RNA sequence: UAAAGCUAAAUAUAUGUAGGAGACCGAUAGCAAACAAGUACCGUGAGGGAAAGAUGAAAUAGUACUCAGGAAUGAGCAAU
RNA sequence: AUUUUAAAAUUAUUUGAAUUUUUCUUCUUAUAAUUUAAGUUGUUUCUAUACAGUACUUUCUUAACCCACUCGUCUUGAAACACGGACCAAGGAGUCUAGCAAAUGUGCAAGUGUAUAUGAUUCUUUAAACAUUUUACGCAUAAUUAAUGUAAUAUGUCUAUUGUAGAUUUGUGCCCCACUUUGCAUACAAUACCGGUAAGCAA
RNA sequence: CCUAUUAGCUGGUUAUUUUCGAAAGAUCUCUCAGGAUCGCUGGAGUUGAUUAAUAUAAUUUUACCAGGUAGAGAUAAUGAU
RNA sequence: AUUUCACUCAUAUUAAAUAAAAUAACUCCAAGUGGGCCAUUUUUGGUAAGCAGAACUGGCGAUGAGGGAUGCUCCUAACGC
RNA sequence: UUACCGAUACCAAGCCAUAAAAAGAAGAAAAAAUUUUUUUUUAGAAUCUUUUUAUGAGUAGAAAAUCGUGGGGUUUGUGUUGAAGCGAAAUACGUGAGUUUUCGUGGAACAUCUCCCUAGUGCAGAUCUUGGUGGAAGUAGCAACUAUUCAAAU
RNA sequence: GUCAUCUAAUUAGUGACGCGCAUGAAUGGAUUAACGAGAUUCCCACUGUCCCUACUUGCUAUCUAGCGAAACCACAGCCA
């Protein structure tokens, strides 16, 4: 990989790309994050805008696995079984699926999307969305909480 | 000496030659290469243009968006230059005759099993060397997260580019210039 | 030491050599802080346009696949 | 000045030294771009150590070809010779510097019955 | 800094050469460890040496 | 890598303005030939080089398994066909098919000279002779650092069940063995050279099936793995173009300048 | 369930010793040191610290003999 | 090797006409040729009736006419009365790692990467290759808010928001164009809906 | 020995050909021998054009605007004389 | 105001002319640069200056060639062999 | 008032490269001898082939294509009938970095351009590092301490 | 500075004068015999310091035999 360095292509052009007036020299802004409010302020404004203070109250010891919580959108739960079962329980009206999402790894269940028309389905969930329970019900389905 | 543009020199932009040193699209290259050339065909000379692209400007095309893109025309073949991801929000699949680069293999059980099926350009080619009956799609080429950090710096007025954090909690790039109570917002 | 303050020159031929761009004059403008009360009537306007036109379209679908 | 000579022009002679390479030794004539800042033969002043340049290319109908009007192939074996075969009236031969006396002899015998021509007939006897 | 990139962020302020470690022998510590677990399974003779959890 | 302060070892000191001299350091003392000279610097005898090589180089990678697979199987199907075998270099002009295969009792063969035998009677009498008079010492200083010999590389044996295969046929110059179940990309495409010599035995022939998915089995087939699909369906374009559907749609030929 | 105590393994090893290797260096390189090297030598001292490998297959073939020179050497019709 | 063709001109015949009324008058009818077409061809000598020279090719050394200031560098400006360079050899300077992004190639794709680790008649190579009894983890798959938290048309419908341009497709006037048909990507807008904040109401 | 400390400063920075080709303005800066940022430049890519036309133009014409510099004035104002 | 239907307003030279106008437009990544100087014309400070500070354009810089004996900036003219 | 001289500018032609374009995935031509022989060719590589037009300064800077070096895999080679290296060269090739050959020396290894991998990979400079060597130059100089002489021996 | 004196001639010295840029009392004021390789002016003596240079001795230089460096060095070395 060292021979299709850019370097070996300035080998013999005294300056090595870097400049025959500005040189290249060590660290002439700065090291770091050094020059910020300062003379890389326009840098820091154009392409960091909210960097500098502080916003917000503070979490002392978080323990993430407390609000842990991955979501489902209700688009998905059909897709979630296989093919085949997906056709037979389309094709037969008096039985439904009951998905228990929590056991492939969702708490919440969101109501992004469409379900479809007159296709009922009872989902398990920690968590439910106001809008996926309606369009659950919507379906003729049924939201059931667990834990 | 002459005062002309570029001291003469007509200049194109974009790529002129096939990168990928895959044999069988630099095969299919060839192949459409001379069916643009020999045909009139502007279908012929898009698809050899489009095989040449680098892989962000042939992003997937989703089963849903294609079979949308499809529903008006239920007896053409769709022909796509990128790849056909399957998408877990359809429900239903409905007897698509699709010709594309690469099928995932979801995607590909799913439209045999709906009784369509996948086509590859040289079959394209042997069967429908002018592009009858077949309609040109691509995905969305501007929906990639790169894209979403360009155009307008974050920091100019109404400029939608997310920026380069490492992370986007409350103390990352949310305290001065994003709002009102320090200093100023966007 | 003492340093040129101030010029103009060559900045013409800078701002010509990319030439000068004009701006690109599209079809529509945003509406957002124009007129309140009349384009807030103008989507009342079309909302009822799309409205009659999609129920038409429906009765017409509904009557065309039975 | 050009030379031509039939069909073939060498649009120069008297290859190209690197400048100011006469009056160093360190410098040996082998050329190269003075890069410099103001080196007179960069800046093409009069009268000094001209720069090559594409415009002094061959033409490429006649670019490789040697006096004999023949491309020039260099074989180490004899059993690099059937490609030439096909080839004796545009290829001529030259047997590579580090082959031994022997396998000069076989080399020019299987060219001589195959009528393509030797460069170096005569090397090592 | 320059142009629009993330901010630097790299924790590289002391000697951090000391430090750096490379495993060149991971594979080789697996032998090894399947090396002695198959010798003690072999010592006890036929016992197994897990334990019920 | 190189010692870790090479070079450095000397007491710094660069007392060289106004010494009519380049500010270098320079050793300290007096009474030998070191004292005074220029100490460490890459410009410098015994001076310590420019970025000295470090053991925290990038000496492996990670490679894709989807990828490595995807090699393994194109190295296999390489192969199989007679020109690329050909192209590599093997003399295989005198064997009867390139995806040659042999009865299982090539696995039970335990005599080098018995498996020599059976080398040349299938025809590979000059590849035998290739790989034994390949054998030379190679140039340039890699022969004093234990790489004394460059030999060339023969046909790859890939049996199932090792009976006197892998010590019959070792000893053989560039013949190398390789287990069914652990296809080494590296043994099928030397150099990444496509398409090696293989022979294999009819066990082993059976049981690539097997472990790509047909007839799968528990602990044999790779699990949830699918063999790559091709981009294009049949690579004879020239066929498709010569095809009298595409030959009816070309225009006329027309004229240069 | 503090203000008493013990305890193997998985872990680390720019040291010493001993093995084995390398897409490493090839005598201004590689350890400072391929060698009589932390030696010679320098500094009151703490310390500083080199240079220096290769005849030839075989010297169990290391130049016999003669001439000229005080000798070193040189030359030979002489010699490995 | 299927335009050095066709024609254009000219010559020799030939048909009719015109006309400036003719030994270069013009326009075609047919034939046969030629080049002024459709980028140089021919003759005679010499080299030479030799196997390397006094010739021819070439390298070098010398002259001669014209031209030619010391290189590198900083600099607006260097041949500089600016600095470095007595000479030669060998050594001698954008690299390595971490982390991020862009670009491009590759694999798979709403998933992707099998981490550490395990097993295996693999154990010179091999410190690499191979493998992983049907929610480990990272990134992505959803955003927004300091935050309790909340979280994307909405069940009239397996239609998948609306326009203006727009690729491709469909027919009518298998290859020119104007009407039809469809409407990718994308651009410019409009709409909904989610989180926060205002405002109104507020059991 | 930490330490190959740091240096916005000086010096150096190694093959060929080909193609494109600058800036020495500007804004902020304990800034004035520096830096970030814009401008100028290269490379990459797409959309277009490839239809002697449309987009387009350091150009003119036609139509319509805006100006108070040169000139003029001192008897029109102010200020001089 | 928007939407839908009608009719039709030069295009066969193109709703004025001309146009090696698509060598366009846009996006991404990034280098160098951010000491300038000169000439014509205008112009401020200064007795003035090869002085200091500005405006336009062209140059020098970054560039050789012919001429001005000579000359970084003048005239002609910019450069493959 | 004429004529003339006078550029790397202009014009015509050739050739190189750059850019763009038009186009393209199978058959006998000639000559020399004497119906028969002989001599050449008889093409098809798509970052390719043929043809066409325009164009070509360039510091800082960018890119592409090339040329070399140590080492690795692959391939296929040269060496005691003399390898590497070195000196001088060549009717040699290239625009050029270079490549390739000859003679001499040398006395044991050396390439790989088939493709790729890798790096401690290319020097005129740094008052550069180490070593060697110059002109200065047979020059400066061998100047305190009063002073030596005759004969003999070795 | 002004006045005397010193000289032929005095930006020097000494003695006086004092609205003293900006003197002054252990920041010590004023004065002092003796002392000083301390600073300064004048006089006598003395003389090559000079008018104005000359001659002369030793040791070098010089030529020879022998021995034998170095600094400096882009390339070099006539001028208007």
């Amino acid at each position: 990989a060292t021979r299709f360095k850019k370097n070996r292509k300035k080998r013999g052009h005294v300056s090595a790309g870097h400049g025959r007036v500005g040189k290249h020299r060590k660290h002439p802004g700065g090291r770091g994050k050094a020059g910020g409010l300062h003379h890389m302020r326009i840098n820091f404004d154009k392409y960091h805008p909210g960097y500098f203070g502080k916003v917000g109250m503070r979490h002392l010891n978080l323990l993430k696995n407390r609000t842990y919580c991955p979501t489902i959108n209700v688009d998905k739960l059909w897709g979630l079984l296989p093919e085949e079962k997906k056709k037979e329980f389309s094709e037969n009206k008096d039985i439904a699926p009951v998905i228990d999402v929590t056991r492939k790894g969702y708490f919440k269940v969101l109501g992004n999307g469409k379900l479809k028309h007159n296709q009922p389905i009872v989902v398990k969930a920690r968590y439910f969305s106001s809008v996926a329970e309606k369009k659950i019900k919507a379906v003729g389905g049924q939201c059931i909480l667990v834990a | 000496g002459i005062a002309l543009k570029n001291v003469g020199r007509i200049k194109k932009h974009g790529r002129k030659h096939l990168v990928s040193k895959n044999p069988y699209l630099r095969l299919l290259v060839k192949l459409y290469n001379f069916l643009a050339r020999r045909t009139n065909a502007n279908f012929n000379k898009i698809i050899a243009k489009r095989l040449i692209m680098p892989k962000r400007y042939r992003p997937p095309l989703s089963l849903s968006k294609l079979q949308y893109h499809m529903a008006n025309h239920p007896n053409d073949i769709a022909v796509v230059v990128g790849s056909i991801t399957d998408d877990k929000r359809l429900f239903s699949l409905k007897q698509l005759k699709v010709c594309a680069l690469r099928f995932t293999e979801t995607a590909r059980k799913r439209i045999e099993d709906a009784g369509g099926e996948c086509l590859t350009f040289d079959q394209l080619a042997l069967k429908y060397p002018t592009g009858k009956k077949c309609v040109l799609l691509r995905g969305p080429t501007k929906a990639r997260t790169a894209e979403k950090h360009f155009g307008k710096a974050p920091g100019k007025p109404k400029s939608k580019a997310r920026p380069y954090v490492r992370s986007k909690g409350r103390k990352f790039e949310k305290a001065r210039g994003r709002r009102k109570s320090r200093a100023y917002k966007k | 030491a003492k340093s040129k303050n101030h010029t103009n020159h060559n900045q013409n031929r800078k701002a010509h050599k990319n030439g000068i761009k004009k701006p690109k004059k599209h079809k529509f403008m945003s509406r957002k802080g124009l007129d309140p009360n009349f384009f807030r009537n103008q989507k009342y306007c079309l909302k009822g346009i799309q409205k009659k036109k999609k129920e038409l379209k429906l009765k017409a679908k509904q009557e065309k696949n039975n | 000045a050009v030379k031509k000579v039939g069909k073939i022009i060498k649009k120069r002679t008297k290859k190209f030294t690197r400048f100011q390479s006469n009056r160093f030794m360190r410098v040996k004539p082998a050329w190269r771009k003075p890069r410099g800042i103001d080196c007179r033969v960069r800046r093409r002043y009069k009268g000094t150590n001209l720069m090559p340049s594409i415009g002094y290319g061959s033409n490429k109908k006649t670019k490789f070809l040697l006096p004999n009007n023949k491309y020039k192939y260099v074989v180490k074996n004899v059993k690099e010779m059937e490609p030439l075969i096909m080839n004796h009236t545009k290829y001529c031969v030259q047997i590579a510097h580090n082959v031994s006396s022997k396998k000069r002899k076989q080399i020019i015998e299987r060219a001589k019955q195959m009528n393509v021509s030797v460069i170096n007939a005569k090397a090592r006897l | 800094v320059a142009h629009n990139n993330v901010l630097p962020n790299v924790h590289l302020h002391k000697w951090w050469q000391r430090h750096v470690r490379v495993n060149f022998s991971k594979n080789i510590k697996k032998k090894k460890r399947r090396l002695l677990r198959e010798k003690r399974r072999k010592a006890n003779g036929g016992t197994p040496i897990e334990k019920l959890h | 890598a190189v010692k870790l302060g090479a070079g450095y070892e000397t007491s710094a000191e660069s007392w060289g303005t106004g010494r009519a001299v380049a500010r270098i350091p320079r050793v300290p003392g007096g009474g030998t030939h070191r004292a005074g000279q220029g100490a460490f610097g890459n410009m410098c005898r015994g001076g310590g080089m420019f970025n000295p090589t470090k053991i925290w180089r990038r000496w492996g990678r990670k490679v894709n398994l989807k990828e490595k697979r995807y090699a393994v199987c194109s190295s296999i199907a390489a192969s199989g066909v007679t020109s690329l075998v050909l192209a590599r270099g093997h003399r295989i002009s005198h064997l009867k098919e390139v995806p040659l295969v042999v009865s299982n009792d090539i696995e039970s063969l335990s005599k080098t000279k018995e498996a020599v035998n059976f080398l040349v009677s299938l025809g590979l009498k000059d590849e035998v002779n290739r790989l034994v008079k390949s054998k030379k010492i190679r140039a340039g200083k890699g022969k004093m650092r234990n790489r004394k010999y460059k030999i060339r590389n023969g046909p790859l044996i890939i049996y199932e069940n090792d009976n006197g295969v892998k010590k019959a046929f070792r000893n053989i110059p560039g013949v190398d063995l390789c287990k069914v179940t652990k296809l080494n990309l590296l043994k099928l495409a030397p150099g990444g050279s496509i398409g090696r010599l293989c022979i294999w035995s009819e066990s082993a022939f059976k049981k690539l099936d097997v472990i790509y998915g047909k007839i799968h089995e528990k602990k044999v087939t790779k699990k949830n793995y699918i063999l790559p699909k091709s981009i294009v369906h049949n690579p004879d374009i020239y066929r498709i173009i010569h095809s009298d559907k595409v030959q009816a749609s070309l225009l006329a030929k027309k004229k240069p300048c």
